[PDB]
């Protein structure tokens, strides 16, 4: 497509839903609302900045779910938050 | 543990397919 080759797979939509996927798989948000909160605006704005560079360094989809799911894997790996994040 | 593994891998993976599937609203 524009930006990569694989990009037309891959769409803005689809870009926030996995940036939302990336907040829920690190930090199992309660509720929508809890995002506005700054904590979580941080949290979200991470996960944009974090999808936006797979989505540069991916040279293919298959790629940018590969190293995204591996990140995430990794940021609960080291920092394990899932249940405990609401803390 | 491989459950869990596999669960939060796949958990990215799905949305694509979630969201193609869910071609209604």
């Amino acid at each position: 497509g524009v930006r990569k080759g694989w990009h037309e797979h891959v769409t803005q939509d689809l870009r926030s839903h996995l940036v939302h996927k990336l907040v829920q798989a690190i930090f199992p948000t309660p509720d929508p609302a809890a995002l506005k909160d700054r904590r979580m605006e941080n949290l979200v704005a991470y996960a944009k900045k974090v999808e936006g560079d797979m989505y540069e360094s991916a040279n293919s989809r298959d790629e940018y779910y590969h190293l995204l799911a591996e990140k995430i894997y990794k940021i609960q790996k080291e920092l394990e938050e899932k249940r405990r994040s609401r803390l | 543990k491989e459950k869990r593994i596999k669960e939060l891998e796949l958990l990215l993976m799905s949305t694509e397919n979630e969201l193609k599937g869910q071609q209604a609203l």
